[PDB]
């Protein structure tokens, strides 16, 4: 009957909805405070500085890590509040980011906020290593990681994906020990500043000096990694900042 | 004690062909290209080896390499001087280990599937075991071409039930096998000269890199003729390099009838006209869109598979009009791969693969529209 | 809990308007009402039913019958009725029991029919002319050692009109019976007290019906003879519930009272002037008594008509009197008959054996045209299985030999 | 234009079934007849070129966040929203077959109602929101999609009937020599694996 | 009461082998054995509680709207489990990565959810979830075992064989790295299953 | 006028003369059983039984009212059945010159006469099993009826007597034949002949059609797929030219004719010619004295198709013309079955039907228009050496069966 079917569905889907959005919307928050401490823990951990539990993290990081703003358009220093610069919210915005056109968006990113945070690693007074964030699309979400940088501006330390929605096993490889591991020693640029990292489906021959083997059976997801490389690295990414990395 | 008619009306005559006929003929055919591939498999190995060694580091090389001092022990030498016997007995040192190890390995799981399941073994395994053994990288290890061959013979062709009841080819089956295992072994630049310590890009590999003026023979300094790769004068795989030898084996089972001419034509309709069309399209960046059709001819396994593979009667259309259609795709998927697809140098064994997966659908097209004339009495 | 309502809303308005575009699909697209199924066409045995349930459940509600022995199973068959329209095309458990050339005419089950849009049937004379009676026991004795003769009377005076071969579905409520409560004679009594069937006792969980073959002439009036052979769990598995019906027929005895539901069948002879041969067996021996009957005064036919019955024992044979005088009176019809396994006191001396080989090595084998003569079959499967297989092997064309297989 | 490369793209080199491998178990199911499988791929893409477009509106003007309202992300609502869509074209669907049922109804029975709950109608929406498609390049993919899917199934279907004259060990049939032909399949389809866009 | 309901789904009526329900998720995951084993309790978790719920409403659900009545039950529930596991043991939640559309889709949790649920008392209904999971690990873990082993030389992790790349004489296998591998190893589960147990043997 | 050009003439030594001779004299005839079509046979003689030139020699079962009459006056000798006590063949020993008659006409009513007269004269003297339905290639019910009748005027068979040079001697009863023909057909009557002359039939129903080309052109169903296709809702009938002969002669002087010319050819057949026989002559006794010494075989028909002449079987077929001598000496298309089938068809999936058992799919493909002998030549050039033509009659005999 229509009058009993309408019941149910209202009904069911009153209670249900409301099971769904009070835990979605009340748990969102503790769920904000529990990734953004994991953004520290990852900038750490590619940073090879080991801490443990929220207060050493955040204290470590706080002390340790330097985070900068940086003009991508001239790769050079800026003056703004780096500790609280939220990249992803000014990409969203045409005043703080620009649109990429489809030649140049090789991450397939829709759009690069004009300045990003870096993050620079102090073991004294001075810049151990620099990590640098990039994303790029995968097959199911976007996927964000982070690349150490050594001083030279060229040797790769360490590589990290701090966020990621690809299917674990397949695409969500990017988390994997071993995977992340094997980047150390790579080089970003060959001989005339292009972008040399890439993600060899297969298998890289071992030792290669820019070759990362690929996420085996997730060529798409290791197509935007290699998509987030090559665009971030580019031109328009941090390119110009790591020629100025290299220079002092 | 009186049967009846039935098995009585047989036709009293019979062609003299037999199944068993049909295999030694496509074994024959393939044995020129064999020949010719042993002989440029010791010729290409042992202009390398001179290249890239002398004196006393050249005799370590060999010494330590049963392949090299296993021909000087037979008579053969190692020298640059080495004839036409030294050159085919290098080759035949790297090509008979593998053959027999595929004839081996291969023949156990047929006789073994047909001892278990009460059925007679069929001869069709001769063509599938010296077509496997003569696609691979002369220095394949023996124990990955064991593995091609169990894939080949008993994922593709005996858990369907054997020869005459598969649809995909066994033997290119197997070749993906490894091709997707062990891909180290049957791709790059380390395998497809039996020089220890070299390095050398195949053709197509050198042309989608630069364009058909960076095809060079490293070992030798000289450059790679339309001509070299017509006669297969040129790295690749045992059997494929040799267009000539190819084309006479294959005009033999062509005019035997036992290999189909409308796959064959629609092959290299299929590859003329899609290599054209990239011909006229151009890329100022992509070198493989300008090679023209006469060049894909003489490339790669692209002979081998059009005259060799793609005839496999059993994983082709079993209908005229869908056979032009089954070569078509063939010739147009594997200038896709070469051309379009960045991973792959060359695109045969997945171009014939790709094929016949669709063969089947192409027949039922052709079929269920014969059923409407024929629901029609053919218009009469 | 400001973005809480909001999805909560949004959410329930998502759905209202996906059900409504369903609910208005269903409504355009879906029957309302009940469900008209004509039936042969006519007006009043159109049936009017609403939608859901199976075909054989709505024809028995109505005034015509179907028979079904499976039930809601689809195995048996038996249910087959002509769909002129609707019901779609036969699902595949439905060809495993009739042909092609039979879907072509129309033919379907109608239990594994779901009846769910307007369908068309046209149920034959038979099928619609049946008629629920319930007899009245006179005798229930022995016939043999697990064969019993039944004599159940209809009170309405009348008598029932079927064709010879033709049999009475009996229906059954649950009941709990012992065999103990079946009265045997001292004769089979003995090779009961052997075993001790009289241990098994039954308990019938359902109502169950089962069809029972006749054993009287259309000319025998007021009575319906039949055969009924106990039920016992089988040989190779003695852990079997015993018999439920046949068990439940035992237990009556006179002045008891059953439901034969109307009459059935399809077993019966050819009007032809070709040599007629009767193989009977066990419970076979119903409706054979009554082709021989009836060919002798119904028809008093002049052909060839022969009769060899299986039987174990001289125990077991039963009417024996009835077919030596019709064999007398009339020499057109011989009958004979031979022991798998005479007693030591039975003395036998004539066929011995089963008939498979015995009318074989008798007429069969010096027959000059076996295969122009019409065969009717009816006993243990294995009898029937053996017997065919040397008809077949005589060159027995399946459309000269009748199989009356009672199981 | 760019449409016909997008329609390329969810045909070939994204077929959902060789490709991604999506939608396996009413891709194995009903392989075996042609008809019935060319029917389940038209209602696949029946299916899936209206759940797209739709969810893809949806979404952008409801789900979207900061859409409806300033500061009101409503993504959480996003599973649940697109199955619940998927399940009434379903249940459409099923009353639909009900005129061209006999043929699909009786051989889907179980799967009819799976459709929904097939991966490839899922993931389909799932890349619609993953990816940034317009309306119009939510129709050309979801019609690109469901046509890759019915080339994988109606070719398993041929395959299948090939496979009359076979000879297929007891336990492999049906099923697990389906899934060996699909594996099989699968090894064509990876030709396009280098090809990009 | 007996474990027969729970262990018939493992062999006897497997959701993957006998049924065919959850092949997708088989093949992404079927990589490793970690994965395959968290999506077994995953799958077992939802399908049990799923199937508990719509027993409590089967009379009430109808047939016009059952879909949509079973679906919100399993996306509710998926949704929930990921909301409260990133709330707290955020750490695992982003291990339940995109497993949360995975699950929704997995068509044991539909499929029994339509069979049993709709058929049957919640009670037992849940034990057909605890069940069906199980036999579904079973083939999902079968096929993990030998892809990672052959793979990648590696079960949960730990190395067994020594791969090239760590001075190790085994060289992994590509092959059991894609969804081919997948394909063949569960046919070839079946060819086991069907040879040990003829009763399941499709008819010719 | 239809060219014909996918085909094999098979080029075998030993060609008959084509000129019409007497031929060994036989004094044993007999009918084949197996040979017609799910024919059960109803005996109406014993051994020893004295018969007439058309006495019923015994009726089918499943085809009620057809008569197998006699060729020949005679003794029955013996009546050999097979396995399931299947009837083999029925000898009968030439003797006296004893026949029953029938009505006799006049030329110029012939192609007047009403259906039913023609169809009892025909049933009663045995000769309506000269006609064989196509989709079945059955002896035609008694009270069925065909709107197209095929002549087979032609022989592309091997070794094949020149129809032309019998018809010649004989153009008065094959005129009266076609005139018979005429009446008889609800719709035409087709003669299918070579390019050769032949003669002619004054009705406008009797049409020449004229096919050239390889073997296969000379077969009826080839005829009936240009001219009439069949299904099983059109259905046509065949006969040949020396049954057509036949029937004219049964309507003009009323008795049974059973004279028949046959090419006796092959390697091992010293004179190569045409010889007159009778229907159902003794192959024993008609090759004595013609072939050469060694272990050869004697087939009734073509070797293409036939029957081994071979004990209860030496005797020449009913639809059989010719008799060849010889001496005894997995379905991989490589494209050989298209070459030998010039019908619209796809060869090689049918072939793979009938090998599958598919029966169903078999008839969509065409089966229904096929008979043994359309598929000889596929049988010839089969690498894998299946016999193609009792394939097709296992699955004909399932589609009447089910059906
Ligand atoms: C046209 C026709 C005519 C027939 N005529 C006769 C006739 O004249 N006489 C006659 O006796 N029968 C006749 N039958 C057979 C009749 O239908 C019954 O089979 C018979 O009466 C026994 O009934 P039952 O239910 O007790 O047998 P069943 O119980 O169905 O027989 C099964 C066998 O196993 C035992 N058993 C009981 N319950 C079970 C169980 N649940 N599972 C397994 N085994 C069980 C029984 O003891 C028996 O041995 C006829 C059938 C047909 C179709
Ligand atoms: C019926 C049997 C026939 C046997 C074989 C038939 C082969 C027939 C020739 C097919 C057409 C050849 O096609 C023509 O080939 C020549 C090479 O020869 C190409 O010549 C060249 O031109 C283009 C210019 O655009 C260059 O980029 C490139 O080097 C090459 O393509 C032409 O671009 C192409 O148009
Ligand atoms: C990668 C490129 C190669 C693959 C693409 C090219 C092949 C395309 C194949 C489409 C699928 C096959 O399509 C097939 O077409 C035929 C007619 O030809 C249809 O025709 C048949 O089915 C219809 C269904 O309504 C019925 O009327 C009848 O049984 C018949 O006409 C088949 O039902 C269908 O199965
Ligand atoms: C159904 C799906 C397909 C089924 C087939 C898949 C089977 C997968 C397991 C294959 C394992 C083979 O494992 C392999 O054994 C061989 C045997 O020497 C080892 O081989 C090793 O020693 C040999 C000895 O000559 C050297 O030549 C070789 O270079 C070296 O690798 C490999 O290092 C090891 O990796
Ligand atoms: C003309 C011809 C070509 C063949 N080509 C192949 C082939 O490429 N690969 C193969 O394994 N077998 C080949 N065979 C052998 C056999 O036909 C084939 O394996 C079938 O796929 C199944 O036996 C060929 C046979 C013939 C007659
Ligand atoms: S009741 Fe037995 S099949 Fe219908
Ligand atoms: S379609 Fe069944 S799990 Fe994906
Ligand atoms: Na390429």
């Amino acid at each position: 009957s229509i009058k009993k079917t309408l019941f149910v569905v209202i009904a069911l889907s009153l209670v249900c909805s409301i099971i769904v959005s009070a835990a979605a919307v009340g748990l969102r928050d503790k769920q904000k405070e529990n990734a953004a401490l994991d953004k520290q823990s990852k900038i750490l951990q590619v940073a090879g500085i080991e801490a443990k539990g929220s207060k050493q993290i955040v204290e470590l990081f706080n002390k340790s890590i330097e985070p900068r703003l940086v003009d991508f358009n001239t790769g050079d220093f800026v003056e703004g509040d780096a500790a609280n610069y939220d990249q992803r919210k000014a990409a969203k915005e045409a005043s703080e980011s620009i649109k990429l056109t489809a030649e140049q968006d090789k991450a397939k990113i829709q759009r690069r906020a004009n300045v990003g945070v870096v993050y620079l690693v102090k073991d004294g007074d001075k810049t151990s290593k620099v990590i640098l964030p990039v994303h790029g699309n995968g097959l199911w979400s976007m996927m964000y990681a982070f690349v150490a940088v050594e001083t030279d501006g060229n040797t790769v330390s360490g590589l990290t994906y701090y966020e990621q929605g690809e299917t674990p096993g397949l695409g969500g490889e990017v988390e994997n020990p071993a995977w992340r591991a094997q980047w150390v020693g790579k080089k970003l640029f060959d001989e005339n500043h292009k972008p040399a990292i890439k993600i060899v489906k297969g298998g890289a021959p071992q030792g290669s000096e820019h070759g990362v083997d690929g996420l085996s059976g997730a060529t798409l997801t290791s197509n935007g990694v290699q998509n987030t490389f090559d665009f971030w690295l580019g031109d328009m990414g941090f390119g110009p900042f790591l020629t100025k990395v290299r220079d002092g | 004690y009186t049967p009846g008619l039935v098995t009585k009306r047989s036709s009293h005559v019979r062609d003299s062909v037999d199944l068993k006929r049909i295999m030694i003929m496509v074994w024959l055919a393939v044995f020129p290209a064999m020949f010719w591939g042993m002989y440029n498999a010791g010729g290409q190995a042992i202009a390398a080896l001179n290249h890239l060694y002398s004196g006393d580091q050249l005799a370590a090389i060999v010494a330590g390499n049963w392949h090299y001092w296993l021909t000087e022990m037979l008579g053969g030498t190692m020298s640059s001087d080495a004839g036409w016997g030294s050159k085919m007995l290098l080759g035949a040192t790297y090509f008979l280990p593998i053959y027999a190890t595929v004839f081996i390995v291969g023949g156990f799981w047929e006789v073994l599937f047909c001892m278990v399941r009460k059925h007679e073994v069929n001869e069709g395994f001769f063509v599938t075991s010296i077509l496997f053994a003569l696609i691979v990288p002369p220095t394949l290890p023996l124990w990955q071409a064991a593995l091609g061959i169990t894939f080949g013979v008993v994922v593709a062709k005996e858990v369907f039930g054997g020869t005459g009841r598969n649809f995909l080819n066994p033997a290119l089956a197997g070749r993906a096998f490894l091709f997707f295992a062990y891909p180290a072994q049957i791709s790059g630049d380390l395998v497809w000269t039996a020089a220890d310590g070299y390095s050398g890009a195949t053709a197509l590999s050198q042309w989608a890199q630069g364009g058909a003026g960076a095809l060079i023979n490293n070992a030798t300094g000289q450059t790679i003729t339309w001509m070299d790769a017509f006669i297969g004068n040129i790295p690749g795989s045992i059997g494929e390099v040799s267009t000539l030898a190819l084309m006479i084996g294959a005009a033999f089972i062509v005019y035997m009838g036992i290999a189909s001419w409308r796959i064959i034509g629609g092959v290299m309709i299929g590859m003329i006209l899609l290599s054209t069309l990239f011909n006229v399209i151009g890329s100022d960046t992509n070198a493989m869109f300008n090679m023209p059709w006469h060049w894909h001819l003489v490339l790669g396994g692209f002979a081998f598979g059009m005259f060799f593979m793609a005839t496999d009667p059993v994983s082709a259309s079993f209908t005229n009009s869908g056979k032009w259609a089954y070569g078509i795709l063939i010739g147009v998927m594997c200038v896709l791969i070469r051309v379009v697809n960045p991973a792959y140098p060359e695109g045969m064994m997945l171009a014939i693969l790709f094929a016949n997966l669709f063969a089947p659908l192409f027949d039922h097209v052709v079929v269920e529209r014969n059923i409407k004339r024929r629901l029609a009495r053919y218009g009469k | 809990m400001s973005t809480i309502i909001f999805g909560v809303v949004m959410f329930t308005l998502i759905i209202l308007a996906l059900v409504l575009v369903i609910l208005f699909a269903k409504s355009k697209l879906v029957p309302t009402g009940d469900i008209t199924i004509s039936i042969n066409g006519d007006p009043e045995k159109a049936i009017v039913t609403q939608p859901g349930g199976k075909l054989l459940t709505a024809l028995a509600g109505a005034g015509v019958f179907v028979s079904s022995a499976c039930g809601g199973g689809g195995s048996c068959g038996q249910c087959r009725v002509k769909i002129k329209s609707g019901g779609g095309d036969i699902l595949p458990t439905e060809l495993d029991h009739i042909s092609k050339g039979e879907a072509r005419e129309g033919e379907r089950l109608a239990c594994q029919v779901a009846v769910k849009a307007d369908m068309d049937l046209e149920l034959p004379e038979e099928i619609f002319g049946v008629k629920k009676w319930e007899c009245t026991v006179i005798s229930n004795d022995n016939k043999a050692t697990f064969i019993k003769e039944l004599k159940l009377a209809i009170p309405d005076g009348e008598s029932v009109p079927f064709r010879a071969g033709g049999y009475i579905q009996i229906e059954a409520p649950a009941h709990h019976v012992k065999y103990a409560d079946f009265d045997v004679p001292e004769k089979y009594r003995g090779d009961w007290d052997k075993f001790n069937l009289f241990r098994y006792e039954s308990k019938v969980d359902e109502p169950i019906i089962r069809a029972y073959s006749m054993a009287n002439y259309p000319e025998e009036f007021g009575i319906i003879m039949l055969n009924v052979r106990i039920a016992t769990p089988p040989p190779n598995n003695p852990n079997v519930p015993p018999g439920q019906m046949s068990s439940y027929i035992w237990s009556l005895k006179a002045g008891d009272k059953c439901t034969i539901s109307g009459p059935f069948g399809e077993f019966f002879a050819k009007d032809t002037d070709a040599e007629m041969v009767f193989i009977g067996g066990g419970a076979g021996m119903a409706p054979m008594r009554s082709h021989i009957f009836d060919q002798l005064k119904r028809l008093k036919s002049k052909r060839k008509m022969s009769y060899w019955y299986g039987a174990r024992s001289k125990r077991e044979m039963f009417y024996v009197e009835d077919f030596d005088g019709l064999a007398a009176e009339n020499d057109n019809f011989v009958w004979h008959c031979a022991l798998s396994d005479p007693q030591p006191e039975d003395n036998w001396t004539g066929y011995t054996g089963f008939i498979h080989n015995v009318l074989y090595e008798n007429y069969l084998k010096d027959h000059e045209a076996p295969e122009d003569c019409e065969y009717y079959m009816c006993g243990p499967p294995m009898m029937n299985a053996a017997v065919i297989n040397m008809l077949k092997n005589l060159g027995v064309e399946e459309e000269n030999i009748l199989l009356d297989d009672f199981g | 234009e760019h449409y016909i490369s997008l329609l390329v793209k969810s045909i070939f080199i994204e077929n959902m079934a060789l490709s991604f491998f999506l939608g396996m178990c009413t891709f194995l199911a009903v392989s075996k007849k042609v008809k019935t499988s060319f029917g389940l791929g038209i209602a696949v893409i029946v299916v899936l070129t209206i759940s797209v477009p739709v969810n893809n509106l949806v979404y952008n003007l409801v789900l979207k966040p900061d859409a409806l309202v300033e500061g009101v992300d409503l993504s959480f609502l996003n599973f649940i929203t697109f199955i619940g869509v998927i399940a009434a074209l379903v249940q459409i669907l099923e009353m639909i077959l009900d005129r061209f049922f006999p043929p699909l109804y009786n051989a889907l029975g179980i799967f009819l109602p799976l459709i929904t709950v097939n991966c490839a109608i899922f993931g389909g929406v799932s890349f619609m929101v993953q990816r940034d498609y317009s309306f119009a390049e939510s129709v050309v993919y979801g019609f690109g999609s469901g046509v890759g899917w019915m080339l994988a199934i109606v070719a398993l279907a041929g395959i299948r009937e090939k496979m009359k004259y076979s000879d297929v060990p007891p336990g492999l049939r049906g099923l697990g020599i389906t899934f060996i032909t699909a594996g099989l399949m699968a090894l064509g389809f990876m030709s396009f694996s280098g090809v990009q866009l | 009461e007996l474990k027969k309901s729970v262990l018939a789904p493992v062999l006897d009526n497997n959701p993957i082998a006998l049924q065919v329900l959850g092949v997708c998720s088989a093949l992404a995951v079927t990589t490793k054995l970690e994965t395959a084993f968290v999506m077994t309790l995953a799958v077992m978790f939802v399908t049990a509680l799923s199937n508990f719920f719509v027993s409590l409403i089967r009379n009430h659900i109808p047939n016009s709207v059952r879909i949509i009545v079973q679906m919100a039950i399993i996306a509710s529930l998926v949704i929930v489990v990921d909301q409260i596991l990133k709330a707290y043991l955020y750490d695992i939640s982003k291990q339940l990565s995109v497993f949360v559309g995975l699950i929704i889709t997995n068509c044991i949790v539909m499929g029994r959810a339509e069979a049993f649920a709709m058929k049957s008392e919640p009670i037992p209904s849940f034990i057909d979830g605890i069940g069906n999971g199980l036999g579904y690990g079973f083939v999902l873990m079968t096929v993990g075992f030998f892809r990672e082993l052959l793979g990648s030389g590696k079960l949960f992790g730990l190395e067994v064989l020594p791969l090239i790349s760590n001075g190790g004489w085994y060289q992994p296998n590509g092959l059991m790295l894609l969804a081919p591998s997948a394909f063949f190893l569960i046919g070839f589960m079946i060819w086991a299953i069907r040879t040990f147990k003829p009763e399941q043997v499709e008819a010719k | 006028m239809i060219t014909i050009k996918k085909g094999l003439d098979l080029p075998i030594a030993g060609t008959p003369s084509q000129v019409i001779s007497d031929g060994k004299a036989i004094k044993k005839v007999a009918l084949l059983g197996e040979e017609y079509v799910g024919m059960r046979p109803t005996m109406h003689v014993r051994v020893g039984d004295e018969v007439k030139k058309a006495q019923i020699l015994f009726e089918d079962k499943k085809n009620p009212g057809v008569k197998f009459t006699s060729p020949v006056s005679g003794k029955v000798v013996e009546i050999n059945r097979g396995a399931k006590r299947v009837l083999q063949s029925v000898v009968i020993e030439v003797a006296g010159d004893d026949q029953v008659t029938f009505d006799k006409f006049e030329a110029n009513q012939l192609a007047s006469l009403n259906r039913d007269a023609i169809k009892t004269q025909l049933v009663e003297s045995g000769l309506w099993t000269a006609f064989r339905t196509r989709p079945f290639s059955k002896v035609p019910a008694i009270d069925s009826t065909s709107e197209a009748i095929f002549v087979t005027a032609m022989d592309t068979n091997p070794l094949a007597a020149e129809p032309t040079v019998v018809i010649n001697e004989q153009s008065e009863a094959f005129v009266a034949g076609l005139d018979v023909l005429s009446a008889l057909t609800t719709g035409k009557v087709y003669v299918c002949k070579k390019g050769t002359s032949l003669p002619r039939s004054q009705q406008p129903n009797v049409e020449e059609h004229v096919f050239d080309g390889p073997h296969p052109a000379g077969l009826a169903g080839t005829h009936m797929h240009f001219l009439y296709p069949v299904s099983a809702d059109h259905v046509a009938w065949s006969i040949n030219y020396q049954d057509v002969i036949a029937v004219g002669q049964l309507f003009l002087t009323g008795e049974l004719y059973t004279q028949r010319v046959v090419s006796l050819a092959g390697p091992v057949v010293n004179k190569p010619r045409l010889v007159r026989t009778v229907m159902g002559a003794s192959l024993e006794q008609l090759v004595d004295s013609e072939i050469m010494p060694g272990e050869v075989r004697i087939i009734s028909g073509s070797v293409l198709s036939g029957t081994k002449a071979t004990g209860p079987h030496a005797y020449l077929g009913r639809y059989h013309l010719q008799v060849s001598v010889l001496r005894e000496g997995s379905m991989v298309p490589i494209g050989n079955y298209e070459k030998v089938m010039p019908l619209d068809m796809e060869p090689t999936l049918l072939l793979r039907d009938l090998c599958a058992g598919d029966s169903d799919s078999a008839v969509r493909l065409g089966a229904l228009e096929l008979d043994e002998e359309d598929l000889a030549l596929c049988t010839f050039v089969c690498p894998g050496k299946y016999e193609y033509g009792q394939l097709l009659r296992e699955c004909l005999d399932k589609i009447e069966k089910e059906g």
